[PDB]
C-alpha cells in the first residue's frame, strides 16, 4: 500500500523564508486551502471549486519547493511522491498501484497529493509500436479518467511539475483537470532581485559595512536558484581567508564567480 | 568530372515541407540581429558587427552594402553567402535593365531577380541555398520610397518596419508599440538605434556600429556637377560621429 | 539522375524489370476503355468518372483524340503523359504525309509509339511512361479495319476487341462470349448494342459518364449524342424484362 | 556520386503503383492559402484567403495569390511564390510570341497544355523535384467564349465550373454544391464568394487585409473584357454591403 | 538488494594524499567544500548558508580523478561507496531505477557516508521532444536521480561527487545549483605537474642514479596523468630483461620514448571542454 | 548526408564538415606572426626538421606570389599551392588586363569569394586551409589581410596563427591597449623583425638559428625573404 | 574511419581533419618494391630491386624506369602503371613548356606541375589517387636537385631517398653514411656506396633472389643527361658491395 505523511517530518520552510513570485503565492492559495478553509463565502454563489493545477518553467526557479511551505501549512493529508515510480517490473503493478492512491486520499480526505515531475509519463502521442511504452499511457488514461471520470472527489486535484510543457497531451491540459497553469520565470527584472537577494541575505550573517549594488544593475539576465550560489560562495570567498564574517568584494570577486562564462564555444567556427 | 546532378532539396518530406529551407532558416534566427523600416521621406537599416577578437579592424568588414545609388542593403545571416550574390546583383542591374534601357532599375522587381539567383540554386543539382534573408530599400517615382525582405527560397514580402535574426521577435514586439505611422527620420533612426541596444550587451560603442539612409539627393556627392539631368546620390551611409552624437542623446 | 540507370536497368534475379510491372500495375486506377471493329465500321467507347456536376461538360479533355480523319486514340490511366504521345505521333503524320506524299498507314504508327516507349525505358535519367493506349482506324482507301493495343514495356499486338483499365477482367470475358472471329456485327448499330452492353457492370446507369465515337471507310470520323446514346442506354434496358 | 547522392527516389514508381514526390506535393500545398474561381454568365471572378497578415506588413501595395498573363486572362496562384515567378516569366513570353507570329490572342486551350508540358517534364526527366504548385485560370476567346481551368504539378489540367483549392477546400465544394446554379450573373456570385470564404477560415472577423479578389466582365458592347483587380477601398465597399 | 550490499569494498582504507600530485589547489578547491560540513557543520549555521550538496569533475581520461574520488576516503575515515553509471540497466523497467530509491536510503541508515559515480555522460542525456521507443527510459530513469537529491524529500549529511570525459550533452537541469554547487576541471598538468607525478613511483621502488628528470620531462609534454606508472615499470620492465636487477636511469629513456608513438597511433581523440 | 557532405546543411541549423576544414590548418603545429610599419612589414614561421636527408632551401611555406604582394600558407601545403597558383596566375590578368597590379584587397576579396563557390557546388572539397597576405599598397599602407575555408576574410593591425594563436596575441594585444596604437614604430626594415622575435620568445622561452625561422618583409615593390644572423642583437638586453 | 565511417570515400574530411581514403594509399606503396634517390655533389642518382617472381624473366628486358625529356630521371614504387600514367604526363607537359619558352624544363617549376596534377585527383569524389611514392632527380644551370613524391603532393627535396619495404632499414644507412661524407660525393663512387643497400635491404625476403638495375646522371660523365650503367663499371660494384657486406 501506498504512503502518507503528518508530523514524522516537513520540510522545515515558511512563506517568509521565501519571497518573490508573488502573484504566485496567491493565485495557489485559492485553488487549494482557502476552499478546504474558508467554504461558505463562494458556496454563497455555489460554483465549482477550482482545483489541482500545472506550474511549470525553466529548471530551478522553485518549481519544486513552493509547495514546501504551503506543505507545512497544510491543515490536511499531504505525500511525498513523484513519477517514475510508477512504473513496476510486472504489468499490472502500475495501474494497480496509482487507483488506490485516489482512494487513499479519499479513505483520509480531504486531502491533496503531489508530483515532483510527470513529464516522463505524459507525451503527445500515446505511442503504439512497442510492448512497453503503451503501459505508461495506462498510467496517463487511468488517471485521466479517475481525475474527472464519473464521480472523483471533492479534493482538488495532482500537481503537477515539470521543465517543459508543450510535450504532453491537451487532454489532460484543459479544465476540469488542469484549471490553471503557471509560469515561473526569473528575467532579471530589478522589482523583486532587491527583495529576494536581501530575503536570502537577511537570514544570514551580513557586515552592515558592506556594498550590495554593485551587481543588480550591473547584471541583468538572471535566474533563482544560482543567485544562492554567490551568496552561499560569498561566505567561501571568506573563510579560504580563515575569515569569520564576509566583507564587500566577497560579492564582486563572486560575481564573476558563479555567472560569468558568456560565450567561447567555437566562435568563429560556429557557422561561417 | 562533378557526376552529382542529383537534385539536392527535390526530396518533399510526405508532410510536404523541404528539408534544407527549414534547416537554412535554422541558421539565419541563429545568426546575428539586424533591422530596417520606414518613414514617409526617408529609409533606414542597421546592425551590428561582433568583431569577436579586438585586433581585427572593423570598418574594412561593411556589412551594409551598396548596390545602386538609390538602393541599399543590409543582412543578418552568413556573411560570406552575401558578399559573393550581390556582385551577381548589381551586375543584373547593369545588365538586365540600365544596358538595355539606361536607366537604374525600379526595386518592384530587382529584388524578383536576386530572388531568381536563388530558387535556381534551390532547385538545380548539388547545390546549397544561401545562408541568408536580407533586405533591401530603395526609391522610385511610381512608387517613391519602399522597403523589401526576401529569404532564401525566393519569396520576398514587403514591409514596413521589420528585424531579422537573433532577437528579432523581440524586436518586432517593440517596434510596433512606440512606432508611428509617420516617425519621419531623425526620430525614426532614434527608436531604431535603441531597438538594437536592448539586442547587445558587451558595448555599444559609436564605432560598433553601421547603418545608412535613403533620403534626398546629395550632389555634393555627384562629383560631376555641371549636367541638371544628374540628381544626386539618394544613398548615403554615415560615419561614426555623426551617429555618436544622435547617441549622446540617449 | 541524369544517367544513373536508377532501378530501371536492374534487372531482377525473377528476370522482370521492377518499374515497368510496376506501371501497368499502376494503370489499372484509371478509367476503362474499349474497341471493337465489326464487318465494315470501328467503335470505341470510354467512360467518365463521376464528377459533382461541375466536371466542365464543353471542353473536358477526353479520351478519343484524333490524329487525322482516318485515325484515333484512345488511352488509359496518367493524363499528362498522354498529352505528349498524341503530340509527337500526329508530328510524325503530317510529316508522313509530307516527304513521302502520302498518308500513314497504322502498321506504320503503332510500330513507333511502341517504339518510343522502349527508349523511355532503355535510357536514363527517364521515368516510363505509366500508360497503355490502342490505336483504331482505316488506312488509305481500304475497308480493312484495324486496331492496335500497345503498353508501356513496348510491345504492340493486334487485336478484334479489348479493354484496358480498371475493372477489364471483370469485362473481356463478356466480349469474348459474344463477339468472336467466326462472323462479326452486321453494321453500326449492332455493334454499339453489343459495345454498351458491356460495359453496363460498371456503370451504375450513367449514360452521361459514357462517350463513344465510330470509324467508318472513306474516313467518316464521328462522335455521337447523348440523346442517340441514352435511347440506346433505355431500350436495352427495356430487354431485361424476366 | 550514385551509391549516396539518393537521386534515385525521383521519378519512379511504388511497388503498389504509384509515386510519392507528387502525391506530396499534391498534399504539400495544403499547408498553403486559399483561393477560388467561378463562371458566371456575365463575366468571371476570383479570390483569395491570405494568411500573411501581421498588422505592419504592408498588404496594401500590390498582391502575391494573383497575377496576370496578358490583357485578358488571369490566375489564381496557389503554392510556393519562388516557384511561381520563372514559369509565369515564361507564360508572359507565349502571348506576346503567339500574337508575334499569327497576330492574335491565345486560344487558352492551348497555353495550359504548354505550361503543364514543363511540370510533366520534371516528373519524367532529371531527377528534380517538380513546380509545387497549383492554378487556377480565367480567360475568354471566341472559338469558346468564357472558359475556366485548373491544374496541378504533375501536369493534369481539368476544365471546371466553380471551384476552390489550398486549405480545406473538401467540403467548400460541398459548401456550395447545392448554391450553384448555372444562370449566374456576376452581383450573385461574389455573394457566394464571401459566403464561401467567411464560413471555413481561422477568424470570422476576416480584416479586408486579408482578402484579395478579381473580377472579369463584357462593358464595351462588342468589345474585349475588363481585367480589374480591386484594391482596398473598392474590396471593402462590397465587404460591408453585405452587412457583415 | 543485494547488490547494493556488494558494490561497498573498501568503504574506508586511507591511501592518502601524499601519493598524488598536480592538483594542490583542486583539492585545495575540495578539501573545502565537502570535509566542513562532516567536520564542524554548524559553521554554515554559524555565518546562513544553505550548505552544499554535489559535486563534479571533468576533464580527459586516465587522468588521476577517481583516485581524488577515493583519496578524500583516507582523510575522513568515514564511509564510501563506488559505483558506475552504466551496470544498471537491465530488461525489466523500473528495476533500474527503483535502485536509486533503495541506494540513498541506504546512505541515511549508515554515515557519514557518501557516493561516487563515473561515465554519468550514460545517464547525461538532454530530454528530448523526439525518441526511440526505449531510449526514454533512461530519461525517466535520470529524474530520478534528478529528484532525490533535491527533490522534496529532504536530504542533508550526505554527499554525491560524479564524473565524466564529456561535459556536454547534458540536461542543464541536473547542472541547477542546489543539485551541485561547484565544478571543477582537472587538466593534463604542466611539466612539474607531471613532475611529482613521475617520482612517486621511484619514491617506492629501488632508484640507483641522480635526478635527471628535466630533459625527460621535456618529453613530459605529451603524456596523460596514468601512462607513467607503465612507463615507470616499463623501465625495469627490461632492465631485468637482460637480467640486470639493479634499475638504471639508462633503461627507461628506451621506454619514455617507445610509449609516445604507439600512444600516438591511437592518441589525442578528443578533450571535451 | 548532413554529415559528410556539405551542400546540405544539418537539421539543427548549420554544417559540421566544414568545421573540420579549420582543424586541419593545425595539422603541423606550426606557429606564425605578422605585423606593421611606416614602409614596412615582418612575416615569420618556425620551421621544424624531422629526419635530415632534406634541402632546406627547397623547404618553404612561404610563396611571394608578385611584387607588391606577399603570403604565407597555414595547414599543409599541397592543398596550399594550388590555392597560391591562381593566384599568381591571376595577377597575369588584373595588370593585363585593367591596366596594373593587383591589391591585396581585390585578391581576398577574391581567392575567397571563389572558396565560397567551393562549398555550394561540392564538387570540390574546400581547400584544407587558413592562409594570410601582406603587402605596401599606395593609399591605405602597409595593410594585412586574413582568409580561410569559408571566406570572412578581415583587415589586420597584426595576426597570430597556429595552434597557439590564443596567448601570442595575448603578448601582443597586451601593449597596443598600452601604446595606444594600432601602427607601429622604427619603420626601418630591421628594428621591427626583433620586436616579433622577442614578443614570441617572451612566450614561448625557445633557442633558434638561421636554420629554423625566417623572415619575410613588405616594401616598396619589394618583397623577399633573407638571411636571420640579426637572432645577435637581441642578446644584448639582459 | 572504422565502420559506419568516412574512410571509404575520398573527399570528406574524417573529423580529426584527414582524408583516410589516402593513408590507405602509402602502406600500399609499403607494400611494393625498393627504390632510392641520392644526391651526387654534381647530380643525382637511383636505383630498384627488379623482383624476379620466377625464373622465366629477362635481364635488361622489362626496365621499372621511365624517364623525362632529356635530363630529368624519374623512378616509381608501389604500383607501376599509375606511376607509368603521370610519367606519360611528364613528356607531354615538359613539351608544352619547350615548344614556348625555347628552353628545356627547370625541376622545380615542373613539380609545380606534377605536385598538382595528384593533387587535383584528391580533391574530387569520383577519382582515385596515384598508389605510388614517386622519385624525380636532375641538373640544371642553378645545379641538380632531388624530389620525392607523396601521393597527397607532400614533395619536398631530399638529399638522400627511400621507399618500399625497407625504408627506415636502408635510409638508416643514408643518414649513417652522408655523415661521414659531408663533402658530397662525386658519381661513380656513390653507385657502389647505394647497391650496398638492396643486397642489405632484402634482407627481409630471403625466400627469393632478385636484381636491379641504376641510374646515371652528372656534369663530368653525361654532360647532366639521363643513362644507365653496363659493362665493367656496375658489375665492378654488385661484387664490391656483395663483397664488403660478409
Ligand atoms: N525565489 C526563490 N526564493 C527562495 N529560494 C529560491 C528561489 N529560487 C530558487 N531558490 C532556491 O533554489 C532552490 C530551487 O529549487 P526548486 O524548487 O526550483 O527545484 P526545481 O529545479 O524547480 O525542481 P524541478 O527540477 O523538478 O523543477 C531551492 O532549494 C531554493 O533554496
Ligand atoms: N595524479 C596522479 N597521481 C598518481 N597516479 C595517477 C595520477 N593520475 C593518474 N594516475 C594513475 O591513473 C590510474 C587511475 O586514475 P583515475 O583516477 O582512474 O584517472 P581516470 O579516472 O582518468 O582513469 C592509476 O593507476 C594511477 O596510478
Amino acid at each position: 500500500s501506498i504512503s502518507v505523511m503528518g508530523e514524522n517530518e516537513k520540510p522545515d520552510v515558511t512563506y517568509a523564508d521565501v519571497g518573490g513570485l508573488d502573484m504566485q503565492k496567491q493565485e495557489i492559495r485559492e485553488a487549494v486551502e482557502l476552499p478546504l478553509v474558508q467554504a461558505d463565502l463562494y458556496e454563497q454563489i455555489g460554483i465549482d471549486p477550482p482545483r489541482g493545477v500545472l506550474l511549470y518553467g525553466p529548471p530551478g526557479t522553485g518549481k519544486t519547493m513552493l509547495v514546501k511551505a504551503v506543505a507545512n501549512s497544510t491543515k490536511a493529508a499531504f505525500i511525498r511522491v513523484n513519477g517514475s515510480e510508477f512504473v513496476h517490473k510486472y504489468l499490472g503493478e502500475g495501474p494497480r498501484m496509482v487507483r488506490d492512491v485516489f482512494r487513499l486520499a479519499r479513505e483520509n480526505a480531504p486531502s491533496i497529493i503531489f508530483i515532483d515531475e510527470v513529464d516522463s509519463i505524459a507525451t503527445k502521442r500515446f505511442d503504439a509500436q512497442t510492448g512497453s511504452d503503451r503501459e505508461v499511457q495506462r498510467i496517463l488514461i487511468e488517471l485521466l479518467t479517475q481525475m474527472d471520470g464519473f464521480d472523483q472527489s471533492t479534493n482538488v486535484k495532482v500537481i503537477m511539475a515539470t521543465n517543459r510543457a508543450d510535450t504532453l497531451d491537451p487532454a489532460l491540459l484543459r479544465p476540469g483537470r488542469l484549471d490553471r497553469k503557471i509560469e515561473f520565470p526569473s528575467l532579471r527584472d530589478r522589482r523583486e532581485r532587491r527583495l529576494i537577494f536581501g530575503t536570502i541575505a537577511s537570514k544570514m550573517s551580513l557586515a552592515p559595512e558592506a556594498d550590495l549594488d554593485s551587481l543588480i544593475i550591473r547584471n541583468d539576465s538572471l535566474s533563482g536558484a544560482v543567485i544562492a550560489a554567490i551568496m552561499q560562495e560569498a561566505g567561501l570567498r571568506a573563510v579560504r581567508k580563515n575569515r569569520y564574517v564576509i566583507l564587500q568584494s566577497d560579492l564582486e570577486e563572486a560575481y564573476a564567480t558563479q555567472v560569468k562564462t558568456d560565450n567561447t564555444v567555437d566562435k568563429f567556427d560556429f557557422y561561417k | 568530372m562533378t557526376d552529382r546532378y542529383s537534385f539536392s532539396l527535390t526530396t518533399f518530406s510526405p508532410s510536404g515541407k523541404l528539408g534544407q529551407i527549414d534547416y537554412a532558416l535554422t541558421a539565419v534566427k541563429q545568426g546575428v540581429t539586424s533591422l530596417g523600416i520606414k518613414a514617409t521621406n526617408g529609409v533606414v537599416i542597421a546592425t551590428e558587427k561582433k568583431s569577436s577578437s579586438p585586433l581585427a579592424m572593423s570598418e574594412t568588414l561593411s556589412k551594409v552594402s551598396l548596390l545602386t545609388p538609390d538602393i541599399g542593403a543590409v543582412y543578418s545571416g552568413m556573411g560570406p553567402d552575401y558578399r559573393v550574390l550581390v556582385d551577381k546583383s548589381r551586375k543584373v542591374a547593369h545588365t538586365s535593365y540600365k544596358r538595355i534601357y539606361g536607366e537604374y532599375p525600379p526595386t518592384k522587381l530587382l529584388v524578383s531577380e536576386v530572388a531568381k539567383i536563388m530558387q535556381e540554386a534551390t532547385q538545380s543539382g548539388g547545390v546549397r541555398p544561401f545562408g541568408v534573408s536580407l533586405l533591401i530599400a530603395g526609391h522610385d517615382e511610381f512608387n517613391g520610397f519602399s522597403l523589401y525582405q526576401v529569404d532564401p527560397s525566393g519569396s520576398y514580402f514587403p514591409w514596413k518596419a521589420t528585424a531579422i535574426g537573433k532577437g528579432s521577435v523581440a524586436a518586432k514586439t517593440f517596434l510596433e508599440k512606440r512606432w508611428n505611422d509617420e516617425l519621419e527620420l531623425e526620430d525614426a533612426i532614434h527608436i531604431a538605434l535603441l531597438t538594437l541596444k536592448e539586442s547587445v550587451e558587451g558595448e555599444f560603442n559609436g564605432d560598433t556600429i553601421e547603418l545608412a539612409i535613403i533620403g534626398d539627393e546629395n550632389p555634393d556627392l555627384l562629383g560631376y556637377t555641371g549636367i541638371p539631368t544628374d540628381k544626386g546620390p539618394r544613398f548615403r551611409k554615415l560615419t561614426s560621429q555623426e551617429i555618436n552624437d544622435r547617441l549622446e542623446a540617449l | 539522375m541524369s544517367g544513373y540507370d536508377r532501378a530501371l536497368s536492374i534487372f531482377s534475379p525473377d528476370g522482370h524489370i521492377f518499374q515497368v510491372e510496376y506501371a501497368l500495375e499502376a494503370v489499372k486506377r484509371g478509367t476503362c476503355a474499349v474497341g471493337v471493329k465489326g464487318k465494315n465500321c470501328v467503335v470505341l467507347g470510354c467512360e467518365r468518372r463521376s464528377t459533382l456536376k461541375l466536371q466542365d461538360t464543353r471542353i473536358t479533355p477526353s479520351k478519343v483524340s484524333k490524329i487525322d480523319s482516318h485515325v484515333v486514340l484512345s488511352f488509359s490511366g496518367l493524363n499528362a503523359d498522354s498529352r505528349i504521345l498524341i503530340e509527337k505521333a500526329r508530328v510524325e503524320a503530317q510529316s508522313h504525309r509530307l516527304t513521302l506524299e502520302d498518308p500513314v498507314t497504322v502498321e506504320y504508327l503503332t510500330r513507333y509509339v511502341a517504339g518510343v516507349q522502349q527508349r523511355y525505358t532503355q535510357s536514363g535519367g527517364v521515368r516510363p511512361f505509366g500508360v497503355s493506349t490502342l490505336i483504331a482506324g482505316f488506312d488509305p482507301r481500304d475497308d480493312e479495319p484495324k486496331l492496335y493495343q500497345t503498353e508501356p514495356s513496348g510491345i504492340y499486338s493486334s487485336w478484334s476487341a479489348q479493354t484496358i483499365g480498371r475493372n477489364s477482367k471483370t469485362v473481356r470475358e463478356f466480349l469474348e462470349k459474344n463477339y468472336d472471329r467466326k462472323e462479326p456485327p452486321a453494321t453500326v448499330e449492332e455493334c454499339v448494342k453489343l459495345t454498351v452492353r458491356s460495359l453496363l457492370e460498371v456503370v451504375q446507369t450513367g449514360a452521361k459518364n459514357i462517350e463513344i465515337t465510330v470509324v467508318k471507310p472513306d474516313s467518316d470520323i464521328v462522335a455521337l449524342s447523348s440523346e442517340e446514346i441514352n435511347q440506346y442506354v433505355t431500350q436495352i434496358e427495356q430487354e431485361k424484362q424476366e | 556520386m550514385g551509391s549516396r547522392r539518393y537521386d534515385s527516389r525521383t521519378t519512379i514508381f511504388s511497388p503498389e503503383g504509384r509515386l510519392y514526390q507528387v502525391e506530396y506535393a499534391l498534399e504539400s500545398i495544403s499547408h498553403a492559402g486559399t483561393a477560388i474561381g467561378i463562371m458566371a454568365s456575365d463575366g468571371i471572378v476570383l479570390a483569395a484567403e491570405r494568411k500573411v497578415t501581421s498588422t505592419l506588413l504592408e498588404q496594401d501595395t500590390s498582391t502575391e495569390k494573383l497575377y496576370k498573363l496578358n490583357d485578358k486572362i488571369a490566375v489564381a496562384v496557389a503554392g510556393l511564390t519562388a516557384d511561381a515567378e520563372i514559369l509565369i516569366n515564361t507564360a508572359r513570353i507565349h502571348a506576346q510570341n503567339y500574337l508575334k507570329t499569327y497576330n492574335e490572342d491565345i486560344p487558352v486551350e492551348i497555353l495550359v497544355r504548354r505550361l503543364s508540358d514543363i511540370k510533366q517534364g520534371y516528373t519524367q526527366h532529371g531527377g528534380l523535384r517538380p513546380f509545387g504548385v497549383s492554378f487556377i485560370y480565367a480567360g475568354y476567346d471566341d472559338r469558346y467564349g468564357y472558359q475556366l481551368y485548373t491544374s496541378n504539378p504533375s501536369g493534369n489540367y481539368t476544365g471546371w465550373k466553380a471551384i476552390s483549392v489550398g486549405a480545406n477546400t473538401s467540403a467548400a465544394q460541398t459548401l456550395l454544391q447545392m448554391d450553384y446554379k448555372d444562370d449566374m450573373k456576376v452581383d450573385d456570385a461574389i455573394e457566394l464568394a464571401l459566403k464561401t470564404l467567411s464560413k471555413t477560415t481561422d477568424s470570422s472577423a476576416l480584416t479586408y487585409d486579408r482578402l484579395e479578389f478579381a473580377t472579369i466582365r463584357k462593358g464595351a458592347n462588342d468589345g474585349e473584357v475588363y481585367q480589374k483587380i480591386f484594391k482596398p477601398q473598392e474590396i471593402k465597399d462590397i465587404l460591408v454591403k453585405t452587412g457583415i | 538488494d543485494p547488490l547494493v550490499y556488494n558494490m561497498t569494498s573498501f568503504e574506508q582504507g586511507e591511501i592518502t594524499f601524499d601519493g598524488i600530485g598536480g592538483l594542490t589547489e583542486q583539492i585545495r578547491e575540495l578539501r573545502e567544500v565537502i570535509e566542513l560540513p562532516l567536520k564542524n557543520p554548524e559553521i554554515f549555521q554559524r555565518v546562513g548558508i544553505k550548505p552544499p550538496k554535489g559535486v563534479l569533475l571533468y576533464g580527459p581520461p586516465g587522468t588521476g580523478k577517481t583516485l581524488l574520488a577515493k583519496a578524500v576516503a583516507a582523510t575522513i575515515g568515514a564511509n564510501f561507496i563506488f559505483s558506475p553509471a552504466s551496470g544498471i540497466v537491465d530488461k525489466y523497467i523500473g528495476e533500474s531505477a527503483r535502485i536509486i530509491r533503495e541506494m540513498f536510503a541506504y546512505a541515511k541508515e549508515h554515515e557519514p557516508c557518501i557516493i561516487f559515480m563515473d561515465e554519468v555522460d550514460a545517464i547525461g542525456g538532454r530530454r528530448f521532444s523526439e525518441g526511440t521507443s526505449a531510449d526514454r527510459e533512461i530519461q525517466r530513469t535520470l529524474m530520478e536521480l534528478l529528484t532525490q537529491m533535491d527533490g522534496f524529500d529532504n536530504l542533508g549529511q550526505t554527499k554525491i561527487i560524479m564524473a565524466t570525459n564529456r561535459p556536454d550533452t547534458l540536461d542543464p537541469a541536473l547542472l541547477r545549483p542546489g543539485r551541485l554547487d561547484r565544478k571543477v576541471e582537472i587538466p593534463l598538468p604542466n611539466e612539474a605537474g607531471r613532475l611529482e607525478i613521475f617520482k612517486i613511483h621511484t619514491a617506492k621502488v629501488k632508484k640507483t642514479g641522480e635526478f635527471d628528470f628535466e630533459a625527460a620531462v621535456k618529453m613530459s609534454d605529451g603524456f596523460n596523468g596514468a601512462d607513467i606508472r607503465n612507463c615507470a615499470t616499463e623501465a625495469g620492465f627490461f632492465a631485468i630483461r637482460d637480467d640486470r636487477d639493479h634499475i638504471n636511469p639508462d633503461d627507461l629513456m628506451k621506454a619514455v620514448r617507445k610509449v609516445a608513438e604507439v600512444k600516438k597511433l591511437e592518441g589525442t581523440i578528443e578533450y571535451q571542454k | 548526408g548532413y554529415d559528410r557532405h556539405i551542400t546540405i546543411f544539418s537539421p539543427e541549423g548549420r554544417l559540421y564538415q566544414v568545421e573540420y576544414a579549420f582543424k586541419a590548418t593545425n595539422q603541423t603545429n606550426i606557429n606564425s606572426l605578422a605585423v606593421r610599419g611606416k614602409d614596412c612589414t615582418v612575416v615569420i614561421s618556425q620551421k621544424k626538421v624531422p629526419d635530415k636527408l632534406l634541402d632546406p632551401t627547397t623547404v618553404s611555406y612561404i610563396f611571394c606570389i608578385s611584387r607588391t604582394i606577399g603570403m604565407v600558407v597555414n595547414g599543409p601545403i599541397p592543398d596550399a599551392r594550388n590555392a597560391a597558383l591562381r593566384a599568381k596566375a591571376e595577377a597575369a590578368e588584373f595588370r593585363y588586363k585593367y591596366g596594373y597590379d593587383m591589391p591585396c584587397d581585390v585578391l581576398a576579396k577574391r581567392m575567397a569569394n571563389l572558396s565560397q563557390i567551393y562549398t555550394q557546388r561540392a564538387y570540390m572539397r574546400p581547400l584544407g586551409v587558413i592562409l594570410t597576405f601582406v603587402s605596401v599598397d599606395e593609399e591605405l599602407g602597409p595593410s594585412i589581410y586574413k582568409t580561410d575555408p569559408a571566406g570572412y576574410y578581415v583587415g589586420y593591425k597584426a595576426t597570430a596563427t597556429g595552434p597557439k594563436q590564443q596567448e601570442i596575441t595575448t603578448n601582443l594585444e597586451n601593449h597596443f591597449k598600452k601604446s595606444k596604437i594600432d601602427h607601429i614604430n622604427e619603420e626601418s626594415w630591421e628594428k621591427v623583425v626583433e620586436f616579433a622575435i622577442t614578443h614570441m620568445i617572451d612566450a614561448l622561452g625557445t633557442e633558434f638559428s638561421k636554420n629554423d625561422l625566417e623572415v619575410g618583409v613588405a616594401t616598396k615593390d619589394k618583397f623577399f625573404t633573407l638571411s636571420a644572423e640579426n637572432i645577435e642583437e637581441r642578446l644584448v638586453a639582459i | 574511419s572504422i565502420g559506419t565511417g568516412y574512410d571509404l570515400s575520398n573527399s570528406v574530411f574524417s573529423p580529426d581533419g584527414r582524408n583516410f581514403q589516402v593513408e590507405y594509399a602509402v602502406k600500399a606503396v609499403e607494400n611494393g618494391t625498393t627504390s632510392i634517390g641520392i644526391k651526387c655533389n654534381d647530380g643525382v642518382v637511383f636505383a630498384v630491386e627488379k623482383l624476379i617472381t620466377s625464373k622465366l624473366l629477362v635481364p635488361q628486358k622489362n626496365v621499372k624506369i621511365q624517364v623525362v625529356d632529356r635530363h630529368i630521371g624519374c623512378v616509381y614504387s608501389g604500383l607501376i602503371p599509375d606511376g607509368r600514367h603521370l610519367v606519360n604526363r611528364g613528356r607531354e607537359e615538359a613539351a608544352s613548356f619547350k615548344k614556348l619558352y625555347k628552353t628545356p624544363i627547370p625541376i622545380p617549376a615542373f613539380a609545380d606541375r606534377l605536385g598538382q596534377y595528384v593533387q587535383a585527383h584528391t580533391l574530387y569524389n569520383s577519382v582515385r589517387p596515384f598508389g605510388v611514392s614517386t622519385i624525380f632527380g636532375g641538373v640544371d644551370k642553378n645545379g641538380a636537385h632531388l624530389y620525392m613524391l607523396e601521393p597527397s603532393g607532400s614533395y619536398w627535396g631530399y638529399k638522400g631517398a627511400a621507399t618500399g619495404k625497407g625504408r627506415q632499414s636502408a635510409k638508416a644507412e643514408l643518414e649513417k653514411l652522408v655523415d661521414h661524407h659531408p663533402e658530397g660525393l662525386s658519381a661513380r663512387e656513390a653507385v657502389k656506396q647505394a647497391a650496398k643497400i638492396i643486397y642489405l635491404a632484402h634482407e627481409d625476403n630471403k625466400e627469393k633472389d632478385f636484381e636491379l638495375e641504376i641510374s646515371w646522371c652528372s656534369l663530368s660523365e653525361t654532360n647532366g643527361l639521363h643513362k644507365f650503367v653496363k659493362g665493367d663499371l656496375l658489375q665492378e660494384a654488385i661484387d664490391f658491395a656483395q663483397k664488403e657486406i660478409n
